[PDB]
RNA sequence: GCUUUACUGCAGGCUGUCGCUGAGGACUCUCACUCCGGGAGGAGGACACCGAUAGCCGGGCA
RNA sequence: ACUCGUACGGUCACUGAAUCCUGCCCAGUGCAGGUAUCUGAACACCUCGUACAAGAGGACGAAGGACCUGUCAACGGCGGG
RNA sequence: AAACAUCUCAGUAUCGGGAGGAACAGAAAACGCAAUGUGAUGUCGUUAGUAACCGCGAGUGAACGCGAUACAGCCCAAACC
């Protein structure tokens, strides 16, 4: 489906309607220093590693919308519920 | 499954051992201080139970009596010599350096003084081709060109008993008698005629190998069976 | 040949005999080892925890 | 001023440099040709020995023991085992090499008792330790106020019961506070959890 | 119990790296180390073996 | 252990006396050889980060794989129109 | 664990080595109710199924302190001779 790159809507920070800019959430890079990372190293040994011997689940036929709505005046973004969309293309 | 036959072998149990106590002598070149003066006289010719080939009994000047890996054409009364200055006649042993290129040789040492390792079976021989101050090039019976220290001793002539392989065994019983004198388990049951538990080719409603017969060099014992690291198979091409 | 009664006839071989060290008829005269006390194998006396129940 | 001993100690802080380095390169050649347990007239590291209790006296013995380097020389399972217990290669013994060395020495001298031991280097495949043993039956020791303690019956086979310095450290008894909940007073009374 | 391109691992083989290990992306040497020789000495040589680790193969086995 | 053995050896497999014979297929799988380029771990090395460290990235690249080739008395195949 | 691989059964069964009448531990490179505080070590009661671990599932599981029992503190190496 199509979606405008910018549009007026409620900003939970400003607490009033303003032009927002929509962007797809780009994945953040992992640091490898989280607790789960240390547990993986710590608990992996001889034989099966329990949960750490598992591999990547799979895929649902269509994913939900994963977007960021950025207020055009205070610059703060907010998140919203996503909805299933085979494809999402922005207009302008 | 169970260990395959090739694995039972290594344990060295009675069934797989050679009847060593029944063997005569460990054929090795005599040790000479130097000078070469060492000579002896052939006193008898005997059968070697470990090689199905003749061997010669020699009485050396300094009283030593030892069996020797006999080349063809050696008889009672003959005088053999061992040393740098040994004459160049069949039955004598001297370093590849003192040997004239183009002469057939047997019982060649791999390392000077090891007593002889190559070309010792019935009727075979090595071929001394090239000389040098550093390397003596010998062609072994397999056809390979081997570079050896010219100091490696050897015996002039071809090993006795040539042609042994020309006669067929004809019957099972004859193989039997020979096998009884070797460190070997015989007869041989085909892998494909066994059960899955006993061999990688075992099992099935009819006889055939489960997978392809060419096995990797890296295969572990118990699995390395069939055509080991075959560069090719069949006859075509 | 039946593995039962008919195969019992060839049993005239002496193996386990009265042991010099413990007195039991367990000294295997072929192995020169007592299966009961360990004589011939161990200076220490043969004994195992599984010869009795675990908590006893 | 600096004791002469301080120089032996200081040299051994870096067994791979200076004169010591060359001695080792020379010595090990002969050591590799010696047996498992070799009684030696004098300690290679005099300072270390005296520091641990050594005395140039009757009934005091020193011996160098060689032990292979590496993990457990272990046989693979011959029956059912869950994956966790199927290892062979990475399993290592819980008793350190120095301790193995002390035991091999004590067995060699059934009548003597281990007092202490120290390292004298290693090559690529084995380590060497010199063990100081004591004759608890010799009067020259039974009358020494510094060593006579080792003559008491309860000190018999001390090395085999982990009463050695290397035994006690390897048992996790070094610390008196945090971390020694499962080691003191013994590994066994704590259920074998350290 | 058995099989395999079932899941997960474990031996074993191959290969890089570190230690043993030294002198002047290809090279010489000798002193450790290895092998041959009764010895003298010869071959090989910082490699190999061995210890540690990493990648690949791995129903041979659990 | 084989081995008091050394290629006329002995190991690993297939077929199963003699006689007449044993065609075509290397795409898949297996084994083996080669390999410009691609891919390919760790140590050491370079950059960033941290007064250190965790960590992220780069350069180099072994065996192996991609790719090419050889091989069926190697596993096996030899149809429809 | 209602299957099962980490986990659990369990450092249990069993095996190897060895002491004593009891063993072992033990005079702080401790504790960390953070203090102007405690003062070797076992053990008992409690702290507490608490903190901590864990396909964060099932399960697993201390310590300091406190109240008791009994109380005990010393010898080398070295400097200088
Ligand atoms: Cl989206
Ligand atoms: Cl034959
Ligand atoms: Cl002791
Ligand atoms: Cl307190
Ligand atoms: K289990
Ligand atoms: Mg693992
Ligand atoms: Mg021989
Ligand atoms: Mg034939
Ligand atoms: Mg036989
Ligand atoms: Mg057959
Ligand atoms: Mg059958
Ligand atoms: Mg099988
Ligand atoms: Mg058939
Ligand atoms: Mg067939
Ligand atoms: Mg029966
Ligand atoms: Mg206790
Ligand atoms: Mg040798
Ligand atoms: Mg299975
Ligand atoms: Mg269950
Ligand atoms: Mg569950
Ligand atoms: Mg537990
Ligand atoms: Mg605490
Ligand atoms: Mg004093
Ligand atoms: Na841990
Ligand atoms: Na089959
Ligand atoms: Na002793
Ligand atoms: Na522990
Ligand atoms: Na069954
Ligand atoms: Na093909
Ligand atoms: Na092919
Ligand atoms: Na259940
Ligand atoms: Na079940
Ligand atoms: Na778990
Ligand atoms: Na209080």
């Amino acid at each position: 489906m199509q979606m405008p790159r910018r549009f007026n809507t409620y900003c939970p920070h400003c607490n009033e309607h303003q032009e927002h800019e929509v962007e797809k959430v780009r994945s953040g890079r992992q640091t490898g220093m989280k607790w789960i990372d240390r547990q993986r190293e710590r608990n992996s040994g001889i034989g099966n590693d329990g949960k750490f011997s598992k591999v990547p689940g799979g895929d649902k036929p269509t994913k939900k919308t994963d977007l960021k709505y950025r207020c055009g005046e205070c610059g703060k973004a907010h998140l919203r519920e996503g909805w299933r969309a085979g494809r999402l293309e922005f207009q302008e | 499954g169970r260990r395959i036959q090739g694995q039972r072998r290594g344990r060295g149990t009675s069934t797989f051992r050679a009847p060593s106590h029944r063997y005569k002598a460990d054929l090795e070149h005599r040790k000479v201080e130097d000078g070469d003066v060492i000579a002896g006289t052939v006193v008898d010719i005997e059968h070697d139970p470990a090689r199905s080939a003749p061997v010669a009994a020699v009485e050396f000047e300094d009283g030593d009596r030892r069996l020797i890996l006999a080349p063809e054409g050696v008889g009672v009364g003959d005088e053999l010599q061992v040393g740098v200055s040994a004459e160049i006649a069949p039955g004598n042993t001297l370093p590849l350096a003192e040997i004239p290129e183009g002469v057939p040789v047997c019982n060649v040492e791999s390392s000077p003084g090891d007593g002889g390792k190559f070309a010792r079976a019935s009727g075979v021989n090595a071929q001394l081709l090239t000389h040098d101050r550093n390397v003596a090039v010998v062609k072994l019976p397999s056809g390979e060109m081997k570079r050896l220290d010219p100091q490696c001793r050897a015996t002039i002539g071809v090993v006795a008993g040539g042609g042994r392989t020309d006669k067929p065994f004809v019957k099972a019983g004859n193989k039997h008698h020979k096998m009884k004198a070797r460190g070997t388990k015989w007869p041989n049951v085909r892998g494909v005629a066994m059960n899955a538990v006993d061999h990688p080719f075992g099992g099935g409603g009819r006889q055939h190998p489960g997978k392809p017969k060419s096995i990797s060099r890296n295969a572990p014992p118990g699995r390395k069976v069939g055509d080991i690291a075959s560069k090719r198979t069949g006859r075509g091409g | 040949t039946g593995a039962g009664t008919p195969s019992q006839g060839k049993k005239n071989t002496t193996t386990h005999t009265k042991c010099r060290r413990c007195g039991e008829k367990s000294y295997h005269t072929k192995k020169k080892v007592c299966s009961s006390c360990g004589f011939g194998k161990s200076a220490k006396r043969r004994d195992y925890e599984w010869q009795s129940k675990a908590g006893e | 001023a600096r004791s002469a001993y301080s120089y032996i100690r200081d040299a051994w802080e870096n067994p791979g440099d200076g004169q010591l380095a060359e001695l080792q390169w020379q010595r090990q050649q002969e050591w590799r040709n010696e047996g498992a347990v070799e009684r030696i007239e004098r300690p290679t590291r005099l300072d270390k020995a005296r520091s641990q209790g050594y005395k140039a006296k009757q009934g005091v013995i020193v011996a160098r023991v060689s032990v292979r380097k590496g993990s457990a020389r272990k046989r693979r399972h011959k029956a059912g085992r869950r994956s966790k217990r199927q290892g062979v290669t990475r399993i290592t013994r819980r008793k350190d090499i120095q301790r193995v060395a002390e035991e091999r020495a004590s067995r060699t001298f059934p009548n003597l008792r281990v007092l202490n031991s120290y390292s004298v280097g290693q090559d690529g495949r084995q380590k060497w330790h010199e063990v100081i043993l004591i004759d608890p039956n010799h009067p020259a020791i039974q009358n020494d106020d510094d060593l006579s303690w080792i003559c008491a019956d309860d000190q018999a086979d001390r090395v085999f019961r982990g009463l050695t310095g290397a035994g006690r450290r390897n048992r996790g008894l070094s610390g008196k506070g945090k971390g020694s909940e499962k080691t003191r007073p013994s590994l066994r009374s704590n259920g074998g959890k350290a």
